[PDB]
């Protein structure tokens, strides 16, 4: 139709399609989950391979010693707002000699996010993110969108089969906050693989784990530091 | 070509049609219609006077802030009519040319000078296709030493014109009708007179008896050349003396 | 160049030597230095004649376009606020030291100094120029609280005379201008009007 | 160069002397310095020539363009206000120092403008190297309210001084007379310097010059 | 907010090889209040109407025979505001031409400089071309000059033309009745006449406007003239 | 017939429907209101709780834009975030400027230019969010602004935006707010934003609060805890009969 | 915005064509007709005046032929305005390169740049091309006397006797038939001028007010261009006509 | 300094119907001589000069940069250009470098197209005009020049008087200038001809 090309262009009922065609664009995407305890922020991906003989692609990626992300959506536009990020946090550390607080960082990636939304020509990042970060506040779990809407969560999952994800979060969003840190990740594994199709499991090969805390900076498991946390999950309830 | 001929996007854009028509122009000169507000402006032997029809439906709406008279300068005053924010810009715009005229040359712009500073600024809009046409038509009055009051309207075609009486918005027909009746019987026109002329006119084509706080009224006189808009009592003492004849 | 400032309860009074020289010629003798920024707000300049004069300028119009677009009768604070953004912004290109004296019906009468440099201070009075260095102690010693109107123009005037007797750039006639909320009432001291020191002989 | 202004009862009398040196030499004996600006507006000129003439022509231009946008009659200030922004900001890089005398709607106004962009508003100016003399001769002689004659001859005087005291400065007298209803430019107003009458005969005869090589093309 | 406009062209060719914006912009003129040139002997006439269409508008505020310099003089058929843009760009281009060259510059010259730019908005992005034709008139070197910019940035040289509503009328009543030898009092009886041709009503000193080229320079008539030439007919 | 497709095109009927178009996502937004008492301005603000797996905060709807200034705002939430940067922005810069506080009606203006500024052009979307500005001060008193997609800046004593804000004026018509005072004004807030919420439509909704004026030494601020549970238990108790 | 309004000038059809420029010549076709003859010594342009009208004011130079240096000039065909541009950047080049090389610049040379300005607009900017073609008439020191045609996509090419405008195909006809190489005087290209716009224009009768012509030759080392008067015109026609007239008694 | 940097001396003179335009011919730089057939002296018209002096290069960039115009002008406005409008030309051309100028002193002699009454004028370097009605010179010996033309010139010469005139002057004027000489170039131009001749002159 005539409303669905231009993000300039207001549809009559006071939509933006093409705002909404990238909210389609990152729940295409594999799914992931974060969640925060008192002390701890823990993003949990489920990683996808093209092919049974290529890597899984990388969903989790550092910005700072305290903020982690990972992504949903087109790769590429992922990638130019991490860019984006890492500088703003170097821009912190380089003149407040300071890490940059999460919720001035998430302001900053809506900011920058709103601006293609409202120029002719040009399109919104099709990407979707959460940011798990650790500051003076504590943990925070953040949801950016495409639409440069952005949501502090207790719980989040984004990403294709999100929703029973997010039922599983809903259901023990109340224990979330007293568990300890091998908790938290079994909560947000069991919540991963809520989105699982049924001959599919959790393994070493599909998940990558970031952990971020009061002590602990920002860190990525993989493969073989995965197993740890995968060690210990009950079979899939069904 | 033929009568309502079209051909491509001339109307969409600031083209020519095959009759040589500008159909976004005469589009803006309706959306000037669309505010639903009438204004009267009428030039006497010292002064001129703007009236304008005031609406504030709801008592939520704070009423000192609901204005289309405006003071550009000291000496310059303005009522426009049309779309509001359309009307505020190009408000902002004629304050900011008259203070650097005054900063550039030394001495305070004329009234006419002002009217067509502003519509070369909007004949612009509708020679360039990027951006449409503001909706709002600006009547300005003054005192000039030489040539005494002066009443210029300028129009979203670019078109400027001094008068001796004006009008603006949905009945400026009726109006322009009635002031041409009143302008054709000339008689000397004192500041008394010269309002009350404006304001039966309005009440006139508006087919209503006015109140105080319908209407607004500004002024300038040879005597008081300061652009000043006449408060509810002064409304209310004029709309006393032309109830009572 | 000598110029002066006091505030008393109800306003100001603003006081000016008339003298521009070029090195020891006197190219104009009587100078008009205070300077109408807005209908109750004037500057008093000192130094470079085109630096003061462009600066006023521009302030004046900044400022008149504020006032009509607020719809508010200007702040004496604004003025001097907007003469201190010019004279910090472009200080290694002006030699101004300005004077910024007005009324307003929120603060009362107001001085302020902007000197070479671009700093803002607003003061009781404030003097300025080449030959206000040989009356700072006269001023010191001969101020006090709560002068009226014809206390504070006859200090300027006499500091003013003290100053033009002394200082070789400065000379002519006293320029006084007394602004209070009724408006702006300008006068000038010439000839014997000129307060008179007898010269110190044998 | 000496230039003088001074406002009379009716109007400006504007003045210059007609010499221009280049260094210590007399580069031109007949030098117009007094500058059209618009028919009610003239400016005298001192300083880098090149930059007077150039600054007036320039605001000329842009006041006979707001004439004819106006409709009306230009005003001395307009004139003083570009001169003096044009001047302040090339920060006395043009060297043009001007006597700006008119007489608008408002009455006649006279200006002095120097190169660094200030301006000041006299009833009588002198400006140039002469500009000291033909200031004496003001201080001594000017009165307010003069009449047309009178400013006349307190002008020539203003300008002889300057002529015969300066070494900067000589040749003829130029006047300009502005008031509302005429302008009276008077050139030369006065010649109060002769070439002395020759006493002799050179030597200059046809074939006192030897030539190498002629060409002679003929012109259709 | 965006101040970038189009940078292609509004004005193509069609395919029978037209420029079809530009046969819109002479519909505009063909649509506008008739005017006349006519080049006498010693002088250039320029008469149009200027009817207005109230008594509520005052005549004065506004012309249409406009000065461009002492002596050139211009008058437009077609939309007015177009015709201010160019009367100001021509002002503009004279006293440009007067700074490099310290002489008034020669009506030719002048024409050619506004065809130049009428052509550019014939060409340049995002621009309409203007709906005005112009007519020129000026006297150089003891010579009358009258001549029309067409909205294309053609212009021509003409002895007697007519622009605006009528106007093929009007030079067929030119044509059969202007000769050369012609004074310019005869020259504006004549273009009067021409205007009375196409008038519709009474023609008084306030519906028209007329203006003069001569030695002594381009002026307006004043109403009253222009009432002494009307009772003369 | 392709006339609502940008806003440097006129309707015929000379209307710009890209701008409507933008009033209409306004009108799909949750209420929010203001109410100018004898001694400041208060606003509510109906936040929808979309999630359960939101904080309390998320998404809020009230912004602090100067120290005496704050906005409550109704539509696409990035458009209305932008239009706190840029009113920040326009504080900050008149401070730096003129030397004191920007009165809120110049706030106003400026802010409602430039919203102006996008329905010219088609290179540009209009905003498609409408706020509100509350200020209070000594010399100037209490000052409730609102301002729309179009560029509309009007002054109010009471205002609602959003999807019920016909019943929200209608409710607030009710009250004589210009002699009460913000503390009483806060409890009428409170029941008026109880009052518009559907249950049924809309699940569940956080009351977001705020206030300016002398109770606050003129600094715009979130109603403090105990003044906010004491408004919502008389909304609450206001509900039922 | 731009992109549902952009006429889209310099793009290419299916068929590998660039529209506009076609369109343009089109219009090249429809304006009045120029032609241009080489000689032995000299050549010569010969354009129909199409600005006749009882009421024109007589024109200072000429209406369709400009001279563009010293050395060189220019005949018109198409939107006038247009040419009146590019005719403008002719000059210029050509003083460029003589401020560059103090030497006059050698035809072709002039000729390339004022290409490569047309196939610019062809190629980039989306602006509408220029709807003008060109026949240039030159002397240099390298090539002697020179004919050059040039078109709106930014083609040229140099001929011994060539024709652009209205009913140029016949004109080219003719000239193929009668064009005689390395023999034509400057008074048999005249002659055959006369008669190739005798034809061409076969609606108006060839009047001396009708045409104008311009003829390039050398004399003493310098280059002479002279636009011929009305009475040399008048001749010229006057000659063909007794000649039209002896062959037909000779038949 | 810089302007003595290659020497050159250029006049012109007023006839009764007839200007009369003269220049040194010697190339060199400083103490050094280079050439001696160094051309100071450009037509830009039928009846037209300009002479040249300062910066050699200034000299050619100058007078090319103007025959540019020149053309540009002519061809546009079907005329030939007036000695006025040249002189108003060149002073343009020379204030568009006010900052950064060429180092030379231009010299107009000309007859008015049509009209034929003879025209010079002198401009600085950066491009003051000053019409004369006796003579103008320009160059690195413009004080001798001044004393041989004040001395020898007079009103209403015939063209072989002004060419005696103006002759003598520049010979004696550059015999007692070190950096100027090695012949003299005369131009005396009247409506009818242009005659061009070369004087014998001292070559140290």
């Amino acid at each position: 139709n005539q409303y669905d090309n231009d993000v300039t262009v207001w549809s009559p009922q006071g939509r933006i399609h093409q705002i909404e065609y990238a909210m389609e664009a990152v729940k295409q995407g594999s799914a992931t989950v974060g969640l925060k305890s008192k002390t701890h922020a823990v993003l949990v991906a489920l990683k996808r391979a093209q092919s049974e003989l290529a890597a899984h692609q990388k969903k989790i990626l550092h910005v700072d010693n305290h903020i982690g992300i990972s992504i949903a959506g087109l790769t590429a536009d992922a990638r130019l707002l991490c860019n984006f990020m890492r500088q703003e946090c170097l821009d912190s550390r380089f003149v407040f000699d300071r890490p940059l607080p999460v919720s001035r960082l998430v302001s900053l990636i809506g900011s920058k996010t709103q601006i293609p939304t409202q120029r002719y020509g040009r399109r919104p990042y099709g990407v979707g993110l959460l940011i798990a970060g650790y500051d003076d506040m504590g943990p925070h779990i953040f949801q950016t969108c495409p639409s440069a809407n952005y949501f502090d969560c207790r719980a989040m999952s984004i990403g294709a089969r999100s929703q029973s994800a997010r039922t599983y979060l809903e259901r023990h969003m109340s224990e979330f906050m007293e568990c300890n840190l091998n908790e938290l990740v079994k909560h947000g594994l069991r919540a991963l693989r809520e989105t699982l199709p049924a001959e599919q499991d959790l393994t070493t090969k599909n998940v990558s784990i970031g952990i971020v805390g009061k002590d602990l900076e920002f860190t990525i498991y993989d493969d073989d530091d995965v197993s740890p946390f995968l060690e210990g999950l009950e079979e899939r309830p069904q | 070509m033929s009568r309502g001929s079209s051909a491509g996007f001339d109307r969409h854009i600031t083209i020519f049609s095959p009759e040589g028509r500008l159909y976004q122009v005469e589009y803006a000169f309706k959306a000037i219609n669309q505010g639903g507000l009438t204004s009267v402006a009428v030039r006497g032997k010292d002064c001129a006077v703007i009236v304008t029809q005031k609406k504030v439906p709801d008592k939520l709406l704070d009423s000192s802030t609901v204005t289309h008279l405006f003071k550009i300068t000291e000496n310059i005053g303005c009522v426009m009519t049309g779309m509001t924010a359309d009307s505020r810009s190009q408000v902002q715009r004629a304050r900011y040319e008259a203070a650097n005229w005054k900063y550039k040359y030394g001495y305070e712009i004329p009234v006419d000078m002002l009217c067509k500073r502003i519509a070369d600024i909007s004949q612009v809009y509708t020679q360039n296709a990027e951006m449409r046409p503001l909706g709002c038509c600006m009547i300005l009055i003054g005192i000039d030493e030489e040539q005494g009051p002066q009443v210029y309207k300028c129009d979203p075609a670019g078109y400027y014109c001094g008068f001796k009486a004006t009008a603006a918005g949905v009945k400026q027909t009726e109006s322009t009708s009635f002031l041409e009746k009143k302008v054709k019987k000339k008689f000397d026109w004192t500041f008394e007179q010269t309002v009350e002329t404006a304001i039966t006119c309005l009440s006139t084509v508006l087919s209503i008896d006015f109140k105080p706080s319908e209407i607004e009224v500004g002024v300038v006189t040879v005597e008081n050349p300061k652009f000043r808009i006449l408060t509810e009592a002064e409304i209310d003492a004029h709309l006393v003396a032309l109830a009572e004849r | 160049t000598t110029i002066m400032a006091v505030q008393f309860d109800g306003g100001v009074v603003l006081g000016a030597d008339s003298r521009t020289t070029t090195g020891s010629y006197i190219a104009n003798r009587v100078t008009d230095k205070l300077t109408p920024i807005h209908d109750r707000i004037f500057c008093c300049r000192s130094g470079s004649a085109a630096d003061t004069q462009a600066v006023a300028d521009a302030v004046t119009y900044q400022l008149g376009f504020h006032s009509i677009e607020l719809n508010e009768p200007p702040l004496v604070h604004t003025a001097a606020s907007l003469f201190k953004e010019m004279c910090y912004r472009y200080r290694e290109d002006l030699m101004a030291g300005i004077i910024i004296a007005g009324w307003d019906p929120q603060e009362g009468g107001q001085v302020y100094s902007v000197p070479m440099g671009g700093m803002m201070v607003r003061q009781p009075f404030a003097i300025g120029g080449s030959g206000s260095s040989y009356i700072y102690g006269y001023v010191d010693a001969t101020y006090r609280e709560g002068m009226t109107k014809e206390e504070c123009l006859q200090f300027t005037a006499n500091a003013l005379a003290l100053a033009m007797e002394r200082d070789g750039s400065s000379g002519g006639v006293i320029r006084l201008a007394a602004i209070a909320e009724p408006g702006v009432e300008r006068q000038v001291l010439l000839g014997d009007q000129i307060p008179k020191f007898t010269i110190a002989t044998l | 160069t000496t230039i003088a202004g001074v406002v009379y009862k009716d109007g400006i009398v504007l003045g210059a002397d007609t010499r221009a040196t280049e260094g210590m030499v007399v580069a031109d004996k007949n030098c117009s310095k007094i500058h059209f600006i618009s028919p009610n507006i003239y400016c005298c000129g001192a300083g880098t020539a090149a930059d007077t003439d150039m600054t007036t022509q320039l605001i000329s231009s842009n006041l006979e363009l707001h004439s004819l946008s106006t409709g009306r009659l230009p005003r001395v200030v307009t004139a003083n206000r570009m001169l003096k922004q044009m001047l302040f900001r090339y920060q006395g890089y043009i060297g043009a120092a001007l006597v700006l005398g008119g007489v608008d709607v408002t009455g006649p106004h006279l200006y002095s403008i120097y190169p660094h962009g200030s301006t000041d508003k006299l009833p009588y100016v002198t400006m140039g190297s002469g500009s000291l003399a033909a200031m004496a001769v003001f201080e001594d002689k000017f009165r307010p309210d003069m009449e047309e004659e009178e400013a006349k001859k307190l002008v020539s005087e203003a300008i002889a001084a300057g002529i015969f005291n300066d070494l900067g400065s000589g040749s003829n007298i130029d006047l300009c007379v502005i008031s509302k209803s005429k302008l009276d430019f008077l050139r030369p107003y006065s010649v109060p310097n002769k070439k002395g009458t020759r006493f002799g005969r050179y030597r200059c005869e046809k074939g006192t010059n030897a030539v190498l090589t002629e060409k002679v093309t003929t012109l259709e | 907010m965006a101040e970038r406009g189009y940078s292609f062209s509004l004005t193509t060719f069609s395919p029978s090889g037209k420029l079809v914006q530009i046969e819109y912009a002479l519909a505009a003129v063909a649509g506008g209040a008739p005017s006349v040139g006519i080049k006498a002997a010693n002088g250039v006439v320029l008469a149009t109407e200027k009817k207005q269409k109230s008594i509520l508008y005052d005549e004065r505020s506004v012309h249409k025979v406009e000065p461009i310099t002492k002596h050139i003089g211009l008058v437009y058929s077609g939309m007015g505001p177009d015709y201010r843009v160019l009367v100001h760009r021509a002002r503009k281009l004279a006293q440009q031409y007067y700074l490099v060259y310290q002489e008034p510059i020669p009506t030719a010259q002048l024409v050619q400089r506004v065809a130049s730019v009428m052509q550019e908005y014939t060409q340049s992005g995002g621009v309409r071309p203007f709906g005005v034709s112009l007519l020129i008139c000026g006297w150089n070197e003891g010579r009358p000059y009258l001549f029309q910019s067409d909205p294309s940035g053609a212009y021509f040289a003409w002895k007697a033309t007519a622009m605006g509503k009528n106007y093929v009328n009007g030079k067929t009543f030119l044509e059969k009745r202007y000769n050369e030898d012609l004074e310019l009092e005869d020259a504006i009886h004549t273009a009067i006449l021409t205007l009375k041709e196409s008038f519709e009503g009474q023609m008084t000193e306030d519906n028209i406007e007329v203006g003069i080229c001569n030695e002594a320079g381009f002026r307006r008539l004043t109403p009253t003239e222009v009432k002494d030439y009307l009772a003369a007919i | 017939t392709g006339y609502d497709l940008s806003a440097s095109t006129f309707s015929p009927d000379g209307r710009v429907f890209q701008v409507e178009y933008a009033m209409k996502a306004v009108e799909n937004s949750s209420t929010a209101i203001g109410i100018r008492c004898k001694d400041g301005v208060v606003f509510g603000v109906e936040k929808l709780v979309l999630s359960k797996l939101y904080e309390e905060g998320s998404n809020k709807r009230l912004f602090n834009v100067d120290r005496h200034v704050g906005m409550a705002v109704a539509g696409l939430l990035a458009d209305a975030r932008s239009l706190a940067d840029i009113a920040r922005e326009e504080a900050s810069n008149f401070r730096s400027n003129f030397g004191y506080n920007i009165p809120l009606k110049h706030l106003a203006d400026r802010v409602a230019m430039y919203v102006h500024a996008y329905t010219l052009y088609s290179a540009v979307r209009p905003f498609g969010c409408s706020f509100m500005l509350g200020s209070y001060s000594v010399n100037d008193g209490a000052q409730l602004y609102m301002i729309d997609p179009s560029g509309v800046s009007y002054g109010y004593w009471g205002c609602a935006i959003g999807k019920a804000r016909q019943a929200a004026k209608t409710e607030i018509e009710k009250l004589q707010m210009k002699e009460m005072t913000c503390r009483d004004v806060v409890k009428e807030v409170a029941k008026i934003i109880y009052i518009v919420h559907d249950e049924v439509k809309d699940k569940a909704f956080e009351l977001e609060l705020s206030w300016v004026g002398e109770i606050t030494n003129g600094r715009h601020e979130i109603v403090p805890k105990d003044v906010r549970e004491e408004a919502e238990k008389y909304a609450k108790e206001s509900l039922k009969e | 915005m731009s992109r549902r309004y952009d006429s889209r000038t310099t793009i290419f059809s299916p068929e590998g064509r660039l529209y506009q420029v076609e369109y343009a010549m089109e219009a090249i076709g429809h304006a009045g007709t120029c032609l241009g003859i080489l000689a032995n010594d000299g050549v010569l342009l010969a354009a129909e005046r199409r600005n006749i009208h009882k009421l024109l004011d007589e024109v200072f130079f000429s209406e369709k032929i400009y001279k563009l240096n010293e050395d060189m000039a220019c005949s018109v065909a198409g939107i006038t305005s247009d040419a009146n541009v590019l005719t403008n950047e002719l000059r210029l080049i050509a003083q460029r390169y003589l401020l560059q090389y103090q030497e006059p610049i050698p035809c072709e040379q002039l000729v390339t740049a004022l290409c490569d300005i047309k196939q610019a607009y062809t190629q980039f900017g989306g602006k509408r091309p220029f709807g003008v073609s060109l026949l240039y008439i030159g002397w240099d020191k390298h090539y002697g006397f020179q004919l050059y045609q040039s078109d709106p996509s930014g083609n040229y090419g140099g001929w011994k006797a060539t024709c652009i405008g209205n009913n140029s195909a016949a004109a080219v006809s003719m000239l193929k038939q009668d064009y005689k190489e390395g023999e034509m005087t400057l008074k048999s290209a005249l002659a055959l001028a006369i008669k190739v716009l005798n034809k061409t224009m076969d609606v108006s009768k060839l009047s001396a007010e009708k045409v104008e012509i311009a003829t390039l030759t050398r004399e003493n080392g310098k280059t002479v261009i002279r636009v011929l008067k009305q009475k040399e015109v008048e001749q010229l026609i006057k000659k063909h006509e007794e000649e039209e007239a002896k062959a037909e008694r000779e038949k | 300094s810089i302007m003595s940097y290659n020497g050159g001396a250029v006049m012109a003179m007023k006839g009764k119907n007839c200007v009369a335009i003269a220049a040194d011919r010697r190339f060199g730089i400083q103490a050094q001589m280079v050439t001696t057939d160094f051309q100071k002296i450009f037509p830009m018209g039928d009846r037209l000069y300009i002479g040249l002096a300062g910066l050699a290069t200034d000299v050619q960039t100058v007078a090319q940069r103007l025959k540019f115009r020149l053309n540009l002008y002519e061809l546009k406005e079907g005329r030939q250009i007036k000695p006025y409008t040249l002189m108003s030309m060149v002073a343009n051309l020379l204030y568009e470098k006010r900052f950064g100028p060429y180092y030379t002193e231009p010299v107009i002699a000309g007859l008015d197209p049509k009209t034929f009454k003879p025209f010079i004028c002198s401009l600085d370097l950066i491009g003051c005009p000053m019409v004369t009605d006796d003579f103008v010179v320009s160059g690195t010996c413009t004080e001798q020049m001044y004393g041989m033309c004040e001395s020898l010139w007079e009103p209403n010469m015939d063209p072989e008087h002004l060419f005696e005139t103006i002759s003598q002057a520049m010979l004696n004027a550059v015999d007692r200038d070190a950096v100027s000489g090695m012949g003299v170039i005369v131009h005396i131009i009247e409506k009818d001809k242009i005659t061009t001749r070369t004087l014998k002159a001292r070559m140290d």
